[PDB]
C-alpha cells in the first residue's frame, strides 16, 4: 500500500502520476504552530493533504479537561498558488484566503516512490529500473512566525516541488487570517559545482529573473 | 525500498551483497537556517548526499530575493575518527573529516532493534542481522538547535561509538570544527531488567563509556 | 511492515488481526536533553521501549565524557488513566509504574496509514484497507520549556484510541514524574463545510464535551 | 529627579507613598511579544505604567517601508486585579477587559528607592537609614506562551508585589482577546533556611491556603 | 553623575544635548547575538555607543581554556544611517560598512533624563520641573536573524529615537559581513484614541507616506 | 546610591574604606525557570543574594498550585578558582565554588568604561578609579539560555578574567557543576584606532588569552 502525495501549488486539484490511483483531493497543509512550537507535516505524506481548511484545524486541552479552539494565538500554514500578495498588502480573511491556498492529491502507487536531487541546474536522472512521476525544484526547508519552522526529508517526494516559488506558503492565523509577510523563508538545496566542493562557497545575491540560477533540480521517481 | 549506510570513515560504505548501490555521497545530519535545524534521518537516503558543500543550502523571501552563503547559517555531518583540530579546518583539510554513505537497494525493509542493556538484542524471528552498533538517539550543538534519530531507523544505531559522531561547517566560512557545545545522546545501559523508576547519575570517563552504551542491531526479513 | 499499538493503560495492548507479535514495551512519546525536544512517532516502534525509565539517555561531549541523569533533562511518556495523586506531587520510583502506558509492535504483511475525518463522524477505510482500530486524531503536544513534538497525520500515531486531556505525564532524571498545568496536547478539530472560509469560531469545551469536538480517525492496513 | 512606580493591582489608582510625589496614573504593562519573541518593562519603572490600555500598544514595521498594526499574532501581558477568571473560561473582550487590569501611579521621590528581600516569611527590615515605603512578596520572573517571559531586576521595587497572587498577569492578544492560561507561571523568591543553604533543597507542593508558606518577603525603601 | 546617551542615526557625531557636557563619542550598538543568544544594550545607556567599531567586536572562550574570536556564526547589530541599502542587495563590506554606522554621544548630565510616551500623534509634556531635550517615536523592540532580538526600557531616552525609521538597524556578521535582511523588524508603540483602549484594536496596514502618523511620539526629558 | 562587588573567591569583598555595607551575600548570574533565562545584573544589588541555595525560588500556575524544586529548573553564579570537579559537588562541597559580594552605600554613582584595547581605558575626567579588570559582555550554558552586562555597569567589569566564570547549579539535584557547553563572551582589543571592517578570525589557547580581552576600569565621580 505505498503512497505518494502531489501538489498542485494551485487552485486546482493536482492528476496523480501515470501508474498511480487516486484515494481523495484536498488542500496543501505545510505546518501548523501551537503555543509557539512549530510542528509540519512531510509534503510527500497524505499528512500534507487535508479534506477540509480552515485557518485553525486544531485545538488544545488542558490537564483541567478544558480544550481551548481558535481561542488563544496560534497559526496554520499552508503551500500557496501564484495569486499575488493584495495590493493593500494587509491581511486576508473568509472566502477571500481561497484563491490563495494549493490543492493536493493523495495516490496509490504499485510501488515505492522516491526524490532524487542533483545539486545542479540540470534535471537528475532517476535511478536505474525507477520511472518518473514528475520533476521540480529542491525545497528543504522554511521558516516564519518566531523563525519556527519544518522542513522536507530529502528522499520524499515532498522535496521536489514542481513550481519554484520565492514564496511557496502562506501564514494563517486562529483568528481567520492569512497574509505573507517578510520573514517567511523558503529554504531550497543549492547548486554545487563538483569542483567547489571542498572550496569556500561564493556568495550570491539572486534577484527576479536570476533566482532559479542556484536551485537545485529534482525528480520523482517510482520503482 | 532503501538501505542506508554511514561508514563514519572518509571511506565511502560497501552495499551488502546483492544489493545494488544507487549512490554514495556525504553523511548529512542536519541544516540549520535562521538557527533552527532541520534534520535528515540518518536512516533514509537523504541523509546520504552526492555533492558536499559547507553550504549546501540557500534561501529566498516573499521579495523575491535569493541568497545564498551570504548570511550566518551552517550544516552538519556525521564524522570520522580524524583528530579533532585546534582550530577550524578549511577547504580541502575539512574531506578528511566527512563521513560517507552508500544507499543501496534491498529486498525488503531494515529496522533497528535497542536493548538498552550491555546485552546486543537479538533480530526479531524470521529477520537476519545487518550490523551491531550503539543507540544514537539526539544531539545538540550550536544553541539548542540539533534533532534526533527514530529508534526503529537504522539510522539510529551506528557501528562505531563516538562522543562526537558529527562535525560543524560554518557555511560562508568554507571551515569546519569541534565546538564545546556538540552533544550526542544515546539510550544508556538500564541496570534493572525493565523497569527503571529511580536512575542513579554517574559521570563516565573515556574507557568505561562504551560498556554504558545501550546496545543495537539492524535487521533485515529473510 | 511494522504496526505500533499503545493501550493507554497498564496491560499490554493486543496486535491487530492479521498481525504478528514483536514484543511488548513502554510508551514513549519524546524526550528532552539539554533543552532541545526529540520525539519518536507513536505509529512506529522506537515509540515501544522494552525497559521503562525516568531518564533513558546520557549525553557526552566533546572532552569524550558522559553525564547519566545528572542534569536537568526529561522524558515522556503516554500515561494511563491512574489518578492523578490528590497531593499533586511528584510521583517517584515503583509508584511511577501505574501512570505508564503499554505498546506491543506487531509486525503487518501490508504498510499501514490512518485517515482523518475533521469531523465526529468516524473515517471509512480507502477501498482495499481493512481497519485495524478507530479512534482521535492526535497531533501534537507540549510541556516543560513550551518544548514538544507531534505525530505524522498519515502515522497510527495520530490516531489515538482513548481521548484523554492529558495524555502523557513528565519524568526527571531526578527519578520523578508528574502532569504539570502546563502540558498541552493539540488535536485536529472538527470542521463544517460553510466553516472552511470562514473565521473560525472560538470555543472553549470543558468535561463531556471535548471528545464530541475532536476529529476522528481510522488507522487501515491494506490487505 | 528619582522615580518609582507602583501597581496596586486591583482597579483603583494605587496611591504614592509617604514622601513622594505623583506623576501620573495608568494601566499595569508586564511585557509584549512580538514576533514571538518577550520583551519586558521592569515594575519598578515607569515603562511599566502606560496612561492607555490596549490589547496590542504596539505595532511592527519592516525594511520594505510598511509597518503593520493588530496584523499577524502578537501579544501584550499586564498585571492583573483578583478579578475571577469567567466562568465560561472563555477569553474576555472589549470592555469587559478592564475590570481585569492591575494600575499603577508613577511617583518622584527625593531620594533612591530599592527593595530588600528576606528569604524567609518574615518580612525584611530596611536597610539602616532608609525608611519603608511598603511590604510585599518576592516576585522575580514569569512565563506564559511559548514558554517567554522576562523578570525583575532583585533590588528593583518592581520584584516587590504587594499582593500575592499565584496568577498576577493576565495574557491579552491582538485580536482583541485576553485570558489566563494554565502554562502562565510566576516564579517568587523562596523562602531558605539558613541551615539548608548548602543542603539538597526539599521539595515541597502547595495548594490554596498554603501557597505563602514558601515565598519570601521584601519591603521596598526609600533613602533618609 | 549621570548620564545621557544620543544616537545621530548618521555618519556625524551627534551634539550633547543642552545642559550636558560630551565624554566621548562613538558608534551605536543595538545588540550583539552570540551562540544564538542576543543581548541588547539599552539605547540610552553608554553601552550603546562603543569607542570601536566591528562586526565582531567580541569572543567566546570554552571550559578547556580555549577562546575564539570570528570564527564561528556570531552577530552584531547597530542603528544604521540614511545611507541607501545598495542596489544588488548584497552583503556590504569592509571599509564599504562605515557609511551606514550611526555614531553616538555619551554626555555627562547635572540631573536625570528620562522619556515620555504620548501614546498618539501628539509630543507628549515633560513632567512639571522637567526640560525638554529632545523630541521623538517611541522605538520598543526589534528582531532580526532567528527572530532573536533585544528592547527598550520605555522610561529610557533609548527608547526615544529622533528620527523614525522603518529599518534602524544593520546585521552585520563576525565574517565581515553586513546587510539589511527581509526579517530585519522594528516594534514601536501604537497610538491609540481614548474610545480604542478597551475595543478590538483595529489592523491596518500603512505604507510610505503614512508611518510616522501611526507611531506613538516621545519626549527625553531632565528633571532641571 | 549602590556599589556592588563580586569577589570571584570564597572571600566577601571589602567596601571601601567610608562606604557601609549593606549586606554581603553570593553572586547570583541567573535564574533559569522553564528553560527561560532570567537574569541579574551584576552591578546591581539583586545580584548579591545574602542566603545561597541550588534552587532560590519557585513557581505558581493559575491553579492556585505553587511547586518548590518539584521539577527541572536551575541556578547560575559567579564562581571562584576552585578546580573543575570530575562530577557535580554536593550540599557542602558547593560552597568553595560560589563568588562572594558585597554591596556598599556609595556617595555617588559607579560605571564601568571599557578600552576595547589592550590598554586601560581612562576614568571621566572628575571621576576616580575603584578597580580595573575585563569586559564582560555576556554568557550561555544550558540550551542557548544565558544572558549579559550592561557595558555601563560595574558588572561588566570582572578584575579577575576567567573562561568559565561562573558554575550551574542543578536546582532540586542539590548539585553544581561545569558542563561543557558553557560560554562566556568578552568585549574584543581591536588595533585599528576606531574602525575594523573585516575581522581576522583567531584561536587563542591558554596564556596567549588575556592579551585579545578588552580592558575596563569601575569608575565614581569624584
Ligand atoms: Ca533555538
Ligand atoms: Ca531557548
Ligand atoms: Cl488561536
Ligand atoms: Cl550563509
Ligand atoms: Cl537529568
Ligand atoms: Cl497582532
Ligand atoms: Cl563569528
Ligand atoms: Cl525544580
Ligand atoms: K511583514
Ligand atoms: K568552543
Ligand atoms: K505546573
Ligand atoms: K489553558
Ligand atoms: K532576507
Ligand atoms: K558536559
Amino acid at each position: 500500500g505505498f503512497l505518494v502525495t502531489r501538489h498542485s501549488q494551485t487552485t486546482d486539484d493536482p492528476q496523480c502520476p501515470p501508474g498511480t490511483k487516486i484515494l481523495y483531493h484536498g488542500y496543501s497543509l505545510l505546518y501548523v504552530q501551537g503555543n509557539e512550537r512549530a510542528h509540519g507535516q512531510d509534503l510527500g505524506t497524505a499528512g500534507s493533504c487535508l479534506r477540509k481548511f480552515s485557518t485553525m484545524p486544531f485545538l488544545f486541552c488542558n490537564i483541567n479537561n478544558v480544550c481551548n479552539f481558535a481561542s488563544r494565538n496560534d497559526y496554520s500554514y499552508w503551500l500557496s498558488t501564484p495569486e499575488p500578495m493584495p495590493m493593500s498588502m494587509a491581511p486576508i480573511t473568509g472566502e477571500n484566503i481561497r484563491p490563495f491556498i494549493s490543492r493536493c492529491a493523495v495516490c496509490e502507487a504499485p510501488a515505492m516512490v522516491m526524490a532524487v536531487h542533483s545539486q545542479t541546474i540540470q534535471i537528475p536522472q532517476c535511478p536505474t529500473g525507477w520511472s518518473s512521476l514528475w520533476i521540480g525544484y529542491s525545497f528543504v526547508m522554511h521558516t516564519s512566525a518566531g523563525a519556527e519552522g519544518s522542513g522536507q526529508a530529502l528522499a520524499s517526494p515532498g522535496s521536489c516541488l514542481e513550481e519554484f516559488r520565492s514564496a511557496p506558503f502562506i501564514e494563517c492565523h486562529g483568528r481567520g487570517t492569512c497574509n505573507y509577510y517578510a520573514n517567511a523563508y523558503s529554504f531550497w538545496l543549492a547548486t554545487i559545482e563538483r569542483s567547489e566542493m571542498f572550496k569556500k562557497p561564493t556568495p550570491s545575491t539572486l534577484k527576479a529573473g536570476e533566482l532559479r540560477t542556484h536551485v537545485s533540480r529534482c525528480q520523482v521517481c517510482m520503482r | 525500498y532503501l538501505l542506508v549506510k554511514h561508514s563514519q570513515t572518509d571511506q565511502e560504505p560497501m552495499c551488502p551483497v546483492g544489493m545494488n548501490k544507487l549512490w554514495s555521497g556525504y553523511s548529512l545530519l542536519y541544516f540549520e537556517g535562521q538557527e533552527k535545524a532541520h534534520n535528515q534521518d540518518l536512516g533514509l537516503a537523504g541523509s546520504c548526499l552526492a555533492r558536499f558543500s559547507t553550504m549546501p543550502f540557500l534561501y529566498c523571501n516573499p521579495g523575491d530575493v535569493c541568497y545564498y552563503a551570504s548570511r550566518n547559517d551552517k550544516s552538519y555531518w556525521l564524522s570520522t575518527t580524524a583528530p579533532l583540530p585546534m582550530m577550524p579546518v578549511a577547504e580541502e583539510d575539512i574531506r578528511p573529516y566527512i563521513s560517507r554513505c552508500s544507499v543501496c537497494e534491498a529486498p525488503a525493509v531494515a529496522i533497528a532493534v535497542h536493548s538498552q542493556d550491555v546485552s546486543i538484542p537479538h533480530c526479531p524471528a524470521g529477520w537476519r542481522s545487518l550490523w551491531i552498533g550503539y543507540s544514537f538517539l539526539m544531539h545538540t550543538a550550536a544553541g539548542d538547535e540539533g534533532g534526533g534519530q527514530s529508534l526503529v531507523s537504522p539510522g539510529s544505531c551506528l557501528e562505531d561509538f563516538r562522543a562526537t559522531p558529527f562535525i560543524e561547517c560554518n557555511g560562508a566560512r568554507g571551515t569546519c570544527h569541534y565546538y564545546a557545545n556538540k552533544y550526542s545522546f544515546w539510550l544508556t545501559t538500564i541496570p534493572e531488567q525493565s523497569f527503571q523508576g529511580t536512575p542513579s547519575a554517574d559521570t563516565l570517563k573515556a574507557g568505561l563509556i562504551r560498556t554504558h552504551i545501550s546496545r543495537c542491531q539492524v535487521c533485515m526479513k529473510n
